RNA sequence: GUACUUC
């Protein structure tokens, strides 16, 4: 849903790195591997918080009953 | 991981002093209503299997 | 007079049938409507059903049968139809063709791969 | 026509009665009359064979 | 005894079969009684017991 | 190199497709749903409610006013009513009538319910004058995303500007604001004769024996009676009726000759006739006639037999007054008897009704092996959305008794003015109560339906099932439901529990439930789909008959020596046999191929070899409806292929390209793992865990606290559980990506420590990290 | 062996019956042949002492095959094509008409 | 002390008690479910007094 | 054993040990002397032709090989020729008799010798359907009778009726044990286990059995026969082997429990409620069922 | 879990001359035992009616199955533990299954060398009305690995037709373990009232 | 539980002060008994843990 | 009452 802060094994921020990692998906083509590598996670517990992550809040916000439509 | 839908707080039954039926006189089934274990046929003889006679009392 | 169609039949073609005591028998076979009714020239026949066809679509197969079925016979035209017979009257070899299209085969060289 | 044990009627293409259940030497159709039987019937013949399976045995499994 | 009545969703039990709750009543009260004083949860294995 | 993707399926998040919903598979799984409801609406005659309507007769009642010995022997004028049409439009609700929506009708908590209206065809004194009078019965209630439901026509992107999912997959029930489901059943095999034996033919019948033959035919209204003929130790058969309670054993001359113009030898022509040898058939076929000529030798003709039915069942069917037994002999004929042929179907009906008699002969003679009533060999689903118009047929005729039994309850209380005024037949009406909605949500909202007539199966409860909403990975399991039926459940013996391998293909063999379901209700496979609606045929006989099929009046023919080929109920023939082993692949050909516009693809045809005790002999088709289809790799002119039950039994198949060997391999299925269902596909690696833990853990895989769907701020559903941590698995198989599952995140991942270092783990427990609860590990609410 | 074809017809004057087997066959009663006019769809009649022909043609499956009929003598070899419905018949008595009240 | 289904003598005894003011799941010994016949996956088990 | 109020039972066996002088080779004839073999398994082909001229029906009964069926069976033509008469013919009559009851409701011989001709006339005076009886005594390969009935049972089935009385038929039958089987000796004890029980044609064959030592399964003739005891100590070895086999552990003093109180009341009881009726606590039985 | 280079050769070593054993079991019990093929109707004609009924079926399993099982129980017998990398004691899971700690041998011999045959109760995998086994392969029948036999491991993978039977004797064991305590507590519920 | 058949309930929550940590530095969030495979049999979720840690390096 | 689920 929501990008998870304080990673679960290690304890490392990771909601500050999403909007990052979209960023070098878009406009610096790099792939998987080195993105998360050159975004500064290391261990394997950290890189499978940002790798893995869904961002399933963004649909989760497509009904607002407080505008129209 | 896939965590299930099972026992959190879903099973928490206890009473010591809960309402009774009135056709019998007995605890109401159901622990929503605050009920009460029950003792089947296999616990019945299996209280005396041990010998103690006044606990089938 | 039933049905309440069209009409009763008001032609008829003479039919040589001698009947002979080395014979000269009848010859039913089967094939379907589209079919080279008219425009056909030759037709190979041949022993217990092993043959086969060439016209158009070129998918044919005749087929043979041992083992009822009488036709009628009308040499004349006022009550259009007689029985044949000569002692009714059996027949023998009835036939049927079959368009058994030719089946592809033989090909396990591109489906087959380490 | 007569085949195996029953001798069917053509006339009006049906099975006429037993010719022993009625009086012999003359039987009739029951949808319309008929001058039947031709009094040279037949004597009847027939044969069954039993089905070789309700014999359960060890000398006939010996047999394969 | 009781009438050969239209599907009745259960006919009605008097005395008898009622007495016979599954065919057996005395086994919902006389043989066993809701037990007061009684807990029920799951376990959990226990070392330095 | 599953390359899981996070910018596309973001993309899909950010705005759904302005153009057709992407996934299609996921919607094609509720294509047995909603091809279901929409078969009943689409397609010729205006669907299946305006056919049958059509196949329900004219009723008539009498009053007692005088004419004006023969003008008393009339006792009067004649109201004659029927319906003719009926349809639903759409659900409407207003104060110009408003358009009402489904996720609006949830939240305010009443039954999405469309509107129905019948016109009648009332007529007085065989139709002199006809008053035309359409009225509305009720609300019905229709599911989503079909012919009726404004969802149909949807675009994904605006469906989420009514308050439901992107991907919403509808098929489902909406009563009383919660969701119902009419649960799936499967029933024996439509319109073809099933040998079996069973003992219980022994318990109420005196000296009759455990032999029996039964066929199941279906009417275009996809209703049935069964059709049972059993085997007598005396030297006889006997057929019995299904009907409300009351079941008549009726013989087989009664039943047989009253069709048609059948008074000759030409019933036992059509018995094995081929050669007059064995005398196996002469002492039992001269004991079937000398015992019709026996009890009452004056009953000769095909008038006088329905002349004798309709005497017999006058008052079993309420056919009365005025319909003589001319009328109520056909009338029963029609109804009852092997039914599907339909009406001026009699010219074949007798020919497979005898040849159905002749497989009797050959069962007991001891030489084709029975079938089992638990085989997938003759066992299609029942769709349910079909139940519920089968439901509608019954249910539309008890306010037609009931106005009947009105128009007669005034005559005994007199008072009864001339039926000719459009006001006594508005007050009659008006009395009687015509309401269905409020029945069809009894139906619905108890799960057992009260049938007058009574249906086929035999279970009355158990129809449909509720929807929680605790996972997506049940929902898609519970759109492709089979259950066995409960009353297998009173039934003792586990030989249907036990799997049996033709379910290869169809349905999932470790994708069941554990405990006492066990066995009985198992889910469907990965791509397998139902065909809900019939191929307009019109041409089939018209090209069989021209590959050299024999015609059905020129073959007069039976036994094994020939090969009879059988359409969906109608028989064109039998032939000689290796004309169907050339057939047998060349109608595979001419199927496969595009050029042939007579033959869909979905025609399946199994054929069955003649020798070994093997069932009986021929060449079997089917394309109707309630059936199960699967594609398979066809390797001759490499394409798609699809094929059903029956055709996995006798002809042979690969799993893999490497299996695949030369001339007698035909067909192969180009992935091996489809054999699974969605929850068994879905596991990484199952073919290293052992069977006993896979199906124990099936009911966990559809036991989870994922996440239901986008639409809380919107539901009505009782309970709900969701988890927000959920996680991608990065180890998946590629059907996780094709049926869009990253929509519905049931997991996460964690780091495994395979160590006795905790000690309180014992053999069957768990260890979780302080750190990780306190961080939110597998949070939910 | 080939052979050729010299005669194709397309009205139709001869005719098989399937009525059953080893008629006897009187064979002194006028009887009747219908037409019609899809195509080749004909019927028939007749009537004798205490019998009367009721007979159809594949009123179901009949525009998809065809029978052809020809004879050979010990010189021709040959076979004349000939256009032939096949006939099939349902004899029929007379006890109806009766009812009850 | 009982689990059902009981089936023989051992299947119901009394223990000790010893209360955990840190958690909600009951607690067993290891060697004292080998006489239970039973896991702990979800096994609930009822508590008399 | 426990509910059933033990009666005839799936299986009756019965074990019998052998002495030290018999071996395998002399106990093949005692299996097929003790062996019921019924008049099915002799028969290997039957064809009837039903003619009528009067009904008549002539039944050719094709046998095997002499050698094959004679020693295969230890059965000869002298046991084979009284059965047919005193078994056979009759429950011919009272077969064909039943369904006329609720029917309303290779050349092969000439040239009969007189021996056969008196032995012909014998069976027409205890027999009043069959009218000729012919039988091949030098090879015994067929076996044909002509039979003559009158209309009043013209229509009826021939080999369904037949069939049935060559099942029905025996040979020779001991008394409640269908075939005796020879396994093979376990700890050195040769024994010999058949399939039923019967202790009173048992005990006249004590030249190659000892009575000392034969036991059985059924518990209700071991207690009509021994005693009640003698029924307690064989069914204690029951339900023993019935555990013994799962290689489970058990001790015997809860199975002398079960046992003596199964046959407490001088028979046997069958702990159900047709069992219970003999108590004398009313509340046993109210409780129970 | 891993075994030797050297190890995993005798395990194809023995298992190459185990494809033709699945023909002989069956030509033992056609009476017609040796050299030929499923090409002659004589043997033809003789299995095919093996399959009617269930004691004919009774006597090829105990046979095959044993014959079988005596393959399976030579590989058992001579890779471990002689051709497994890790042994005895320092191997973890074959040292904690042979010391009575949990399993036994025939569990670690499903998932080091051989699964084994999937045997119904006293039966194999049945065969259909057309007399075909499983409709991944041709008619007439006879093998071992085709007729339920399965030749990979829990290591290694498996084919699916194997998975297929193991998955059929899987329910097999659920189905007994649902009827299992059912029939057990009317025994003790109806000898407890007459022995209290 | 998995989707591999191991189910199983949490006996106790047991802090990081107490978890065996790697080389890495990290402290696994479960701990799993292995003796229970040599009767559960499941090797999937051994092999698949391979595939897991290659996914996630 | 009918249906569903827990070892
Ligand atoms: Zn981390
Ligand atoms: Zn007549």
């Amino acid at each position: 849903m929501i990008v998870p802060v304080r990673c679960f094994s290690c304890g490392k921020v990771v909601g500050d790195k999403w909007e990052s990692y979209l960023n070098l998906l878009q406009e610096d083509e790099l792939d998987e591997g080195t993105a998360l590598s050159r975004l500064g996670l290391k261990r394997y517990c950290c890189r499978r918080m940002i790798l893995t992550h869904v961002d399933l809040i963004e649909k989760f916000l497509r009904y607002n009953p407080l505008e129209k439509r | 991981y896939q965590r299930l839908r099972h026992m959190v707080n879903d099973k928490f039954q206890v009473r010591s002093t809960g309402p009774v039926n009135s056709l019998t006189m007995q605890p109401v089934k159901g622990r929503k209503r605050h009920g009460g274990i029950r003792v089947g046929e296999m616990e019945r003889d299996a209280l005396i299997g041990h010998g103690t006679s006044f606990l089938l009392q | 007079s039933i049905p309440d169609g069209f009409k009763k039949c008001k032609h008829l073609k003479n039919f040589p049938l001698n009947g002979d005591n080395k014979q000269q028998q009848v010859w039913l076979i089967k094939f379907p409507s589209n079919v080279d009714i008219s425009k056909l020239k030759s037709l190979p026949v041949d022993f217990e059903s092993s043959t086969t066809m060439t016209i158009d679509k070129h998918d044919y197969k005749i087929m043979d049968d041992t083992d009822n079925m009488t036709l009628l016979v009308p040499s004349e035209s006022k009550e259009s139809l007689k029985i044949a017979s000569t002692a009714p009257l059996q027949f023998d070899k009835v036939f049927s063709v079959s368009e058994t299209a030719k089946i592809p085969a033989i090909d396990y060289s591109k489906v087959r791969v380490p | 026509s007569v085949v195996g044990s029953l001798i069917f009627c053509l006339d009006c293409g049906d099975l006429l009665e037993n010719p022993n259940a009625v009086l012999g030497s003359n039987v009739e159709c029951s949808q319309c009359k008929a001058i039947y039987p031709k009094s040279q019937f037949s004597n009847l013949k027939v044969v069954t064979t039993t089905a070789d399976d309700a014999f359960p045995s060890s000398l006939r499994a010996k047999k394969s | 005894k009781a009438q050969g009545r239209t599907s009745g969703k259960v006919p009605i039990p008097g005395v008898k079969q009622a007495l016979e709750k599954k065919e057996g009543l005395f086994r919902k009260h006389m043989m066993g009684k809701r037990v007061n004083y009684a807990a029920r949860s799951v376990i959990s294995p226990d070392p330095n017991i | 190199t599953a390359d899981f993707r996070t910018l596309e399926r973001e993309s899909r998040f950010i705005n759904p497709p302005k153009d057709k919903s992407a996934f299609p598979l996921l919607q094609e799984a509720v294509q047995p749903h909603i091809g279901s409801f929409n078969a009943l609406t689409e397609g010729p005659d205006g669907g299946l409610l305006n056919l049958g309507v059509k196949d329900i007769g004219e009723k008539v009642i009498f009053d007692g006013k005088p004419l004006n010995i023969s003008n008393s022997g009339y006792l009067g004028n004649k109201l004659s009513v029927s319906v003719e049409q009926v349809s639903i439009a759409k659900p409407m609700s207003n104060d110009v009538e408003r358009k009402v929506y489904p996720s609006e009708s949830r939240q305010r908590l009443t039954s999405y319910r469309g509107k129905l209206l019948l016109k009648l065809k009332w007529s007085v004194n065989n139709g002199e004058e006809n008053l035309f009078e359409v009225r509305d019965c009720g609300g019905l209630p229709v599911m989503l995303q079909s012919n009726r439901c404004h969802l149909n026509k949807m675009s994904p992107y605006e469906l989420v500007q009514h308050k439901e999912e992107s991907d919403e997959i509808g098929g489902y029930f909406i009563v009383n604001g919660i969701e119902k489901l009419i649960r799936m059943l499967i029933v024996q095999r439509r319109n073809h004769p099933m040998a079996i034996i069973r003992p219980s033919f022994a318990n109420r019948g005196a000296s009759y024996s455990h032999y029996g033959i039964q066929i199941r035919s279906v009417r275009p209204d996809q209703t049935s009676q069964t059709n049972v003929l059993h085997y007598l130790n005396d030297g006889q058969v006997t057929f019995r009726f299904s009907w409300r309670k009351n079941e008549y054993l009726v013989p087989v001359v009664m039943i047989l000759k009253a069709l048609c113009h059948t008074s000759d030898r030409e019933i036992f022509d059509g018995i094995i006739g081929n050669d007059v040898k064995d005398s196996f058939l002469t002492d039992r076929l001269e004991l079937l006639l000398r015992g019709f000529k026996k009890r009452y030798p004056h009953l000769q003709n095909r008038t006088q037999v329905l002349q004798y039915l309709g005497d017999k069942f006058r008052v079993v069917f309420q056919a009365s007054p005025d319909q003589s037994d001319l009328e109520v002999g056909q009338e029963v004929l029609d109804r009852i008897v092997l039914v599907h042929l339909g009406k001026d179907g009699s010219q074949d009906k007798f020919r497979m009704l005898l040849f159905m008699i002749r497989k009797l002969y050959s069962l007991v003679a001891g030489e084709c092996s029975p079938d089992n009533p638990d085989a997938t060999q003759h066992q299609e689903v029942l769709l349910g959305g079909f139940l519920y118009g089968m439901i509608l047929k019954e249910k539309i005729d008890e306010y037609l008794q009931n106005i009947i039994a009105q128009v007669r309850m005034d005559i005994n209380r007199g008072m009864a003015i001339n039926f000719k005024d459009k006001r006594y037949m508005s007050r009659v009406l008006m009395r009687v109560n015509e309401n269905i909605g409020s029945k069809m949500q009894y139906f619905l909202s108890t799960g057992n339906l009260v049938s007058q007539s009574g249906l086929d199966l035999q279970q009355v409860s158990g129809y449909t099932v509720v929807a929680e909403k605790i996972n997506f990975y049940r929902f898609i399991s519970h759109f492709r439901m089979v259950h066995r039926g409960s009353f297998f459940a009173q039934l003792k013996t586990t030989t249907v529990r036990k799997l049996l391998p033709e379910s290869w293909g169809f349905l999932c063999p470790v994708h069941t439930p554990d405990g006492s379901p066990c066995g009985l209700l198992n889910h469907f496979a990965h791509k397998c789909r139902i065909s809900t609606q019939q191929s307009d045929v019109s041409r089939i006989p018209s090209i069989l008959y021209s590959l050299g099929v024999a015609p059905a009046s020129h073959t007069f023919a039976a036994g094994p020596s020939l090969c009879c080929v059988q359409i969906d109920g109608k028989i064109i023939g039998w032939v000689s046999h290796e004309q169907g082993k050339i057939i047998a692949d060349t109608l595979r050909y001419w199927k496969v191929e595009g050029k042939t516009p007579g033959l869909p693809i979905d025609l399946e045809i199994g054929y069955v070899p003649p020798s070994t005790r093997g069932q009986y002999p021929g060449l079997y088709l089917f394309g109707g409806h309630s059936r199960m289809l699967r594609p398979v790799r066809y390797l001759p002119l490499d394409k798609e292929d699809i094929v059903g039950p029956f055709e996995q039994v006798y002809m042979n198949i690969a799993v893999t390209p490497q299996e695949i060997q030369n001339n007698v391999h035909t067909h192969v299925e180009f992935t091996p793992t489809n054999i699974l269902s969605i929850l068994a596909n879905l596991t990484p690696f199952s073919d290293f865990n052992q069977s006993p833990r896979n199906m124990y853990q099936c009911q966990m895989g559809k036991q989870t606290m994922g996440t239901p769907g986008v639409a809380l701020c919107h539901r009505s559903d009782n309970k709900l559980y969701r988890l927000q941590t959920g996680q991608t698995p990065i180890v998946k198989a590629n059907l996780y990506d094709d049926y869009g599952m990253d929509n519905f995140p049931n997991g996460f991942n964690a780091v495994v420590a395979v160590i006795s270092y905790t000690g309180y783990d014992m053999d069957d427990a768990m260890i979780i990290n302080k750190s990780a609860d306190e961080r939110g590990f597998g949070y939910g609410t | 062996s080939e052979i050729e074809i010299e005669s194709v017809q397309d009205q139709p004057s001869v005719a098989v019956g399937s009525f059953f087997k080893g008629f006897r066959a009187p064979s002194d009663t006028t009887f009747d042949l219908y037409k019609k006019k899809e195509k080749d769809e004909f019927v028939l009649h007749g009537e004798n002492e205490r019998l009367e022909y009721e007979g159809y043609t594949d009123s179901s499956s009949q525009a998809s095959n065809q029978y052809v009929v020809g004879l050979f003598n010990p010189e021709k070899k040959s076979i004349q094509l000939y256009k032939a419905p096949v006939l099939v018949s349902k004899v029929v008595s007379k006890s109806s008409k009766n009812l009850r009240g | 002390m009982n689990r059902q289904p009981t089936l023989h003598k051992a299947s119901m005894m009394g223990h000790k008690v010893r209360v955990l003011p840190n958690e909600k799941t009951l607690r067993l010994h290891y060697a004292n479910t080998g006489a239970y016949n039973a896991d702990f996956d979800g096994d609930e088990m009822n508590m008399h007094f | 054993i426990v509910m059933t109020a033990s009666a005839a039972i799936k299986t009756p066996q019965m074990t019998l040990p052998i002495w030290n002088d018999v071996s395998d080779e002399q106990a093949d004839t005692f299996c097929k002397s003790i062996s019921k073999v019924l008049l099915s398994e002799v028969i290997d082909k039957v064809i009837v032709t039903e003619t009528t001229g009067a009904r008549s029906y002539v039944i050719h009964m094709r046998f095997f090989d002499n050698n094959e069926y004679s020693e295969e069976y230890d059965v000869s033509k002298e046991e084979l020729q009284n059965v047919i008469s005193n078994q056979f013919i009759h429950l011919l009559e009272a077969a064909i008799v039943k369904e006329i009851k609720k029917q309303k409701r290779v050349e092969a011989n000439n040239n009969m010798n007189k021996v056969q001709r008196d032995r012909q006339s014998a069976i027409i005076s205890h027999h009043r359907f069959i009218t000729k009886y012919n039988f091949d005594d030098e090879s015994g390969k067929w076996c044909e009778f002509k039979l003559e009935l009158a209309a009043d049972t013209e229509k009826l089935l021939m080999v369904n009726i037949v069939e049935e009385i060559c099942r029905k038929s025996i040979i020779r039958q001991i008394p409640h044990i269908d075939r005796c089987v020879h396994p093979e000796p376990e700890n050195g004890k040769r024994v010999l286990v058949t399939e039923g029980v019967n202790f009173q044609a048992m005990w006249d064959q004590e030249a190659f059995i000892d009575v000392d030592g034969i036991t059985s399964n059924d518990v209700a003739a071991v207690l009509k026969t021994y005693g009640v005891e003698a029924a307690r100590n064989t069914i204690v070895n029951e339900i023993n082997n019935v555990f013994s086999r799962y290689a489970i552990s058990v001790s015997f003093r809860h199975l002398d429990l079960i046992a003596d109180m199964m046959t407490r009341q001088g028979t046997y009881l069958a702990f159900n409620r047709q069992g219970m009726e003999t108590s004398t606590s009313s509340f046993m039985k109210m409780s129970y069922e | 879990l891993r075994l030797t280079a050297e190890g995993n050769k005798w395990r194809t070593d023995i298992l190459k001359t185990s494809v033709d054993t699945g023909r002989e079991a069956a030509a033992e019990v056609t009476n017609l035992d040796k050299d030929t093929p499923a090409d002659d109707p004589e043997l033809l004609k003789r299995l095919q009616e093996i399959l009617r009924d269930n004691n004919k079926s009774g006597i090829l399993d105990a046979v095959t199955s044993s014959k079988v099982n005596a393959i399976t129980s030579q590989v058992v017998s001579k890779c471990v533990p002689d051709g497994t990398m890790k042994k005895f004691p320092c191997n973890s899971m074959q040292a904690m299954a042979l010391s009575g700690a949990k399993g036994s041998n025939v569990n670690v011999s499903q998932i080091m060398c051989l699964l084994g045959q999937q045997a119904l109760e006293g039966r194999r995998v049945p065969v259909m009305v057309s007399g075909k086994t499983l409709p991944s392969f041709k008619p007439y029948e006879t093998d071992a690995m085709a007729g339920g036999y399965v030749k990979g491991r829990f290591y290694s993978g498996i084919k699916p037709q194997e998975y297929y039977f193991h998955c059929m004797a899987g329910r097999e064991g659920l189905i007994d373990t649902a009827v299992k305590t059912s029939r057990s507590g009317y025994l003790q519920r109806c000898l407890t009232k007459q022995l209290e | 539980s998995s989707r591999h058949g191991q189910k199983g309930v949490c006996s106790r929550k047991w802090p990081t002060i107490d978890m065996p940590f790697s080389e890495t530095g990290i402290q696994p969030d479960i701990i799993i008994n292995p003796h229970a495979f040599p009767s559960r049999m499941t090797i999937g979720m051994f092999v698949e843990s391979l595939a897991g840690k290659a996914g996630a390096l």
